């Protein structure tokens, strides 16, 4: 079946990323037992979640869903009215609450907005966690944008020396879209993965969020730059290299040069 | 600090907000973000009356130089040209630091917008 | 339970959903996920088909240099295709990719007159626009009403550096030398999987009255209509490229923070009026 995993992600790559939420479903229903592995293996458009007890919004994640319902990081709730649904330990949950702060300051420091969740959850010798940010664009504009980040970083403790190993992959996931007579209907969404490895020092001056977050922002900020490359950058080259306003000055030589190189397999080989 | 609250007011048109900053003494030309005015935000989004205002103070109707490009033209490419009219009432002539053509030309199809050129 | 009905449905609309130069990949990415060669044969033909179809697939002509193009318009329905250019019945082999084993088709002579021009006329318009894009003019009678359609395709598939593209444009043109109308359709996809997965789907639906004339006359009457229009699409295109890069983009995300300097975590773990 592991093949099968592969063939799925490989295929949600191809698919175009505007129906990832229909086609993950439909890829499910085809593979039933790829579920799980499917809803924590593939990235979807954040969902945003209120959480009337604090009145607040939380992005909804794999990691943070339970079942059928999800876990608020506000009020540590399911929003569906569970019974006894995983939460982090007493300590842990401490730990998650100043990330989320921490990390909510972050948000407003480079996206001055939006929204951002935070989950994390033990392991066997450390423990990993989540970071969602989402933030819209005007959406009086013409052009509606918006910004999805998810990083899942895997820390690592150390027995002794108190230096843990962390290992980042976050997931940007830009969503661009237009209504507009002269483009009628134009989107350009997607997502770029980059992952990250690398030991840091934990001390009180620099404990595990400031660790984490010093690998979030670069990652982020590597990501902003290479989305801009990419999206305004490659993409557009490659629609410019489909047709042409101005006339394209035919060229009699390289037809000329394929027509003596193609005889030559044809009477030829070799 | 509070550099959200002083743009936050060109976007929702807190035009009391920033009336609260020019207040000091003629101050409408520094790097709003980082390469910015705070004409764009105003024009693009100013429900119209914050543009004529920090407008009617300095000048930024042109001090653009590394931009580029006009605040005038920001209002084009965004259906409201209700600024670009009671603008070049103040002169923002036309075509001050525009491609060329462009401005209305080479910008939209719109009669709106046109109201300049043929 | 998914019958296995749904699941071949479903194995359908991936295959029939794979970008452009990525067909093959997807097809093996379901076939493996299908683990039923059985169910897969149920649907593979029809999926091929449908695929090459609504992809203006050019293929080549045993040797007829037609680099014709694979539509609904020229499909026969007994398994080969239509080629309006040089007027020949050709076999496409789905799997397999090419085509030979073509048949002599007499074509009516009845709203040719009409295609003959618009064809070579459209073969300049592409040929001075698209670098390696290809045109075949269609001259079927629906229903009685005379329509000229044209398709047109352009692909630059590149996997060894992860991204492809393709742009479609189907132009009907009924009848009614009482003016003349029209009806098209352009269309843009573009990927990019080099870590990630980035693609541009966009399509813009037209539909102006163009005025009849005469053969020569009226196939240059065309050919203006969709050099304006398609211009008119991929200038608008460039324009939100601009935007979103110069505005939408900036809008989105900070690339520095409004402190401008690198945050200081250590200052947001507690610099809370602290000590």
């Amino acid at each position: 079946s592991d093949q099968q995993l592969d063939c799925a992600l490989d295929l949600m790559r191809r698919l175009p990323p505007q129906q990832i939420e229909k086609n993950l479903s439909d890829l499910i229903d085809l593979v039933p037992s790829l579920c799980e592995d499917l809803l924590s293996s593939v990235d979807q458009p954040l969902k945003i979640a209120r959480d009337k007890v604090v009145g607040k919004d939380y992005l909804l994640c794999d990691y943070n869903r339970d079942g059928d319902s999800y876990r608020s990081p506000w009020s540590n709730k399911y929003d569906p009215p569970l019974e006894d649904g995983a939460m982090p330990s007493a300590r842990l949950r401490k730990l998650e609450v100043e990330a989320n702060n921490a990390f909510d300051q972050y948000r407003d420091l480079y996206f001055e907005g939006g929204v951002s969740s935070v989950y994390l959850w033990d392991l066997d010798h450390g423990f990993a966690g989540v970071i969602l940010i989402k933030k819209a664009g005007d959406g009086s504009k013409k052009i509606k944008g918006c910004w999805d980040s998810i990083h899942v970083v895997e820390v690592q403790e150390k027995s002794s020396g108190r230096t843990a190993h962390y290992k980042l992959t976050s997931t940007v996931m830009l969503w661009l879209q237009t209504n507009k007579t002269g483009s009628g209907t134009m989107n350009l969404g997607g997502s770029l993965t980059r992952q990250m490895e690398k030991d840091e020092t934990v001390s009180d001056s620099s404990p595990h969020i400031a660790n984490i977050g010093r690998l979030v922002e670069d990652m982020e900020n590597k990501i902003r730059s290479t989305l801009n490359e990419i999206y305004f950058g490659k993409t557009k080259d490659i629609v410019n290299g489909l047709r042409s306003i101005d006339a394209i000055p035919d060229n009699q030589k390289y037809k000329q040069l394929q027509r003596e190189l193609s005889q030559v397999l044809t009477q030829r080989q070799i | 600090m509070c550099d959200k609250e002083f743009m936050w007011a060109l976007k929702n048109g807190d035009l009391d907000e920033v009336k609260d900053y020019v207040a000091k003494g003629e101050d409408v030309n520094r790097t709003l973000e980082g390469g910015r005015k705070p004409l764009h935000y105003a024009a693009d989004c100013g429900q119209l009356e914050i543009l004529e205002f920090l407008l009617l103070k300095g000048a930024d109707i042109n001090a653009p130089d590394k931009h580029h490009i006009t605040p005038l033209l920001s209002a084009v490419y965004e259906g409201h040209v209700s600024c670009v009219k009671l603008l070049l009432s103040k002169g923002a002539d036309k075509t001050v630091k525009g491609p060329d053509g462009l401005t209305a030309l080479e910008a939209t199809d719109n009669q709106a917008i046109k109201a300049l050129l043929q | 339970r998914v019958s296995d009905e749904e699941k071949v449905r479903i194995a359908a609309k991936f295959i029939t959903h794979a970008p452009p130069g990525e067909f093959n990949e997807v097809f093996n990415d379901v076939r493996l996920l299908l683990n039923n060669d059985n169910l897969l044969r149920e649907g593979a033909a029809h999926a091929f088909a449908q695929y090459n179809m609504d992809q203006f697939t050019p293929v080549k002509i045993e040797g007829y240099d037609d680099q014709v193009l694979i539509t609904e318009h020229g499909d026969l329905g007994n398994g080969r295709f239509l080629d309006p250019r040089n007027k020949i019945s050709f076999k496409f082999d789905h799997l397999r990719k090419e085509a030979s084993d073509p048949q002599p088709e007499d074509t009516e002579s009845a709203l040719k007159q009409w295609r003959d021009a618009c064809d070579s006329a459209l073969r300049a318009y592409v040929k001075d626009h698209y670098p390696n894009g290809f045109c075949t003019v269609y001259g079927k009678s629906i229903d009685g009403q005379q329509t000229i359609i044209a398709c047109i395709e352009s692909h630059q598939f590149q996997p060894k550096n992860f991204w492809n593209g393709r742009w479609r444009s189907e132009w009907k043109f009924t009848i009614t030398p009482p003016t003349a109308q029209v009806a098209a359709v352009l269309k843009i996809q573009v990927h990019y999987y080099e870590d990630g997965n980035v693609q541009l789907v966009s399509h813009k639906d037209i539909q102006d009255s163009v005025q009849v004339s005469s053969d020569v006359q009226t196939a240059k009457e065309f050919i203006k209509i969709i050099e304006n229009a398609e211009n008119e699409y991929q200038t608008a295109i460039s324009e939100n490229y601009q935007t979103m890069s110069d505005t939408t983009f900036k809008a989105l995300r900070r690339q520095l923070p409004v402190t401008r300097t690198k945050i200081d975590w250590n200052k947001i773990l507690s610099y809370k009026i602290g000590k």
